[PDB]
């Protein structure tokens, strides 16, 4: 569900090694950040490993690969964290392409509960 | 003439989500319908739950007053697959569930909505929280499941021998659902479904054919990864006896007044409310009927989402049949 | 006192596939048992049908006679995928219907067995052809079906419409599996299953949690293609509740004694016979309890089947259950 | 179901231009030729093509590709067929492997049902 709000428009910044834009959550409530299982990032197409993303909700910031020690870690109904990627090269001006795929470990429901989105956005300076 | 209306704040999560209405917005919009039960979701629309401070929970107090609503029912949520590798153990699971009896207690709320995957065994071992806050704990009874199947069955042991009148159901409207839902089959062919083989799907599903047939029968015509997926709906949207309900009168606490589309003649476009209601009579019920509308996740890829407007006609249609 | 023993010959397939029994073999086994009330199957052990001469349906006469037995039931099948890329016309069905109700008049039975698959409307256009032969006709009601179930439900609108007392039911007792079945179990692990995800599916079968989560749970787990089709036959095997039995009884014309495997204490292993059986008697049930043996597909790899020894034993029982 | 009995033991003979044996249908009841909607024979794991394969019921000898016209030759319960299997070259003597992979359209079930079985045979004189 909410998936085409998955990304956000106009959050894709430059930081030191990579970007980052807005992601929301495609689920209709708070979950704990544990229970985001999978969260696959392409730029430009291509894959961001889970060792080169963050994930900042509110004002903590933690390395996507130990989101299990956030068990109680809440992203928020509607809450829009901030994911940094960190990239192999530096990103020229103009438009790029962001994409999520997010798999959610929902207790009562027997597989991973799944939403997609992806969308064009420019580079604000 | 005891059926009261009331609304789940769920309905308007899509508003919620957006940013487009508040928490209060969302109480406000219940009472100038005549909505006055509340039935709402906190780990939705209460930012810090399970951390909420007096003031929160005094300041929903005030809100309450100043509409005229009553804050009836509480949903908790249960999540044993919060550590990875492993699942809560029932020590933990009590915890969880304690929270949101508590927070349920100081939310003024007369019962929870357990989710309907909670244990038997589990709603065992809180009951005797549940007694010291005199707080009714209402198992939801929501598709393919039925006030029949097996699960709910061995629930019904398990209350029949405790004996306590705080242990129930909330029947969610799901299981009458009385024809495959419209926006679901919609958003079906949209999403690249053959749509001759939605209408076999829509077809088999009023002739009550079996899942399982039909899955393999799709299948079997040549439909592609989309059609499979929805022909298998068909194991997770069922109808049931609409009369099994005079049985468990007692133990209905609370009803998910479910829905997907209200049409513009004010009529619930699949699911069978013309028959729940006249039995709810027949049975003195005297409960709320709570609002939950859920359309808004099979439409909102194609048309903007009016959450407010689709309550407000679910709610002249439950008045109707009610008769008020 | 009023409940009467049979054996579905179905009991006796492997020793008619081996041709250890002839037909007439299994009526004598039957009647040494105290079981006249006899259900066969005429597509499996009177090769020649649907065009048995008068001769052979007198001598069928003459051996019921000599045994004592009782011709009660015969149990139709409908080929409706006979013809590849196409079903039969409903026309078409009707006749095959018919050559059942024929035969099953010229066999002297009072009851067919008409498959559970069958639709409310063949037996609605059939009907006036069983009105001619006085003849009953049973639909099967087994699992994952039960009598809440919405095909089953179609069918009682059905009938309660035409009000016809030719039209009902026979109760299949795997609507009744209360656990597990054992013999079922064993020949998974032969057939390399896991016996640690066995023991899982089979504690969580007891505690009545849904198909699909035991499917995805012993996936997750990381169970082998034979534990994740052990755990799918989950949504194959559901207990049901025999006190529903009660408020249809006038459509209970007959009733599958299914059974896998009896052990040496004269008890059915997995099968809820404790439970239905009082609950026949509550409800004044006069009609047979036939036998339906079907061990024998699950134990023949690794063992000698014994469909007589076995059929002695659910006899005993079934005896014992009713006071005789 | 009856997948132990599939292969009728001591039934391998010659024939021209290939071998003949002995298989049961494994279910429980009689059922058209028709609805043998499978029946993958192989000898010595070799893959006998559907064109070069006959069944023989009673006294009815149909090429398997017409199966399809045989709506009521009914494959009786228990029944032994004679199959026939064309094949490339002449089979020399002593024991072989023969396999069969039925299935079956079953009316009242959703997917083929499935009974497999081989045995090895010695080419009986």
């Amino acid at each position: 569900m909410f998936d085409k709000y998955i990304v956000v428009e106009d959050s894709l910044k430059r930081v030191p090694g990579g970007v980052q834009f807005g992601v929301r959550l495609p689920y209709y409530r708070g979950l704990g950040l544990s229970m985001v299982e999978t969260m696959d990032v392409t730029v430009d197409g291509e894959r961001v490993p889970e060792e080169n993303l963050t994930v900042t909700l509110g004002d903590r910031t933690v390395p996507f690969a130990r989101r299990d020690d956030e068990t109680d870690t809440i992203w928020n109904f509607g809450e829009i964290a901030t994911v940094t990627a960190r990239l192999p090269h530096e990103l020229g001006p103009g438009e790029h392409q962001v994409g999520v795929n997010f798999g959610l470990r929902i207790s009562y429901f027997p597989v991973p509960m799944v939403g997609q989105d992806a969308k064009t956005l420019k580079l604000v300076d | 003439p005891q059926i009261k209306r009331g609304v789940s704040l769920y309905s308007f999560q899509e508003e919620f989500f957006l940013r487009k209405m508040t928490l209060e917005d969302c109480v406000a919009a219940c009472a100038s319908m005549g909505a006055y039960g509340i039935e709402s979701l906190a780990e939705q629309m209460m930012p810090g739950f399970p951390n909420l401070d007096d003031a929160f929970y005094d300041g929903w107090h005030a809100m309450m007053a100043k509409y005229g609503t009553v804050s009836v029912c509480h949903d908790m949520f249960l999540d044993t697959k919060k550590f990875r590798g492993r699942l809560m153990t029932l020590d933990e699971q009590v915890e969880s569930f304690v929270r949101d009896i508590r927070h349920a207690s100081r939310l003024g709320c007369t019962v929870i909505r357990v989710l309907n995957f909670v244990s038997p065994e589990l709603m065992e071992k809180v009951l005797p929280h549940a007694e010291q806050s005199n707080m009714r704990l209402g198992l939801e009874i929501h598709a393919p499941m039925h006030f029949e199947h097996p699960w709910v069955l061995r629930h019904i042991e398990f209350m029949d021998r405790l004996g306590s009148p705080l242990l129930g159901f909330i029947p969610d409207m799901g299981i009458f659902t009385k024809h495959f839902p419209p926006v679901m089959a919609e958003r079906l062919i949209r999403q690249g479904a053959t749509p001759h083989i939605i209408e076999y799907i829509r077809e088999q599903y009023d002739r009550r054919v079996l899942a399982e047939y039909v899955v393999g029968d799709v299948r079997n015509m040549g439909g592609n990864p989309v059609d499979i997926r929805a022909a298998e709906m068909l194991r997770h949207n069922n109808w049931s006896n609409p009369r099994r309900l005079l049985e468990h009168m007692d133990r209905i606490f609370h009803v998910h007044a479910k829905f997907y589309e209200m049409d513009e003649q004010d009529r619930e476009t699949s699911l069978g409310y013309e028959e729940v209601i006249p039995v709810l009579k027949e049975g003195g019920y005297s409960g709320y009927l709570a609002s939950e509308y859920e359309g808004n996740r099979h439409i909102q890829d194609a048309f903007e989402v009016d959450s407010v407007e689709q309550v407000r006609r679910h709610q002249r249609m439950l008045a109707r049949l009610i008769g008020e």
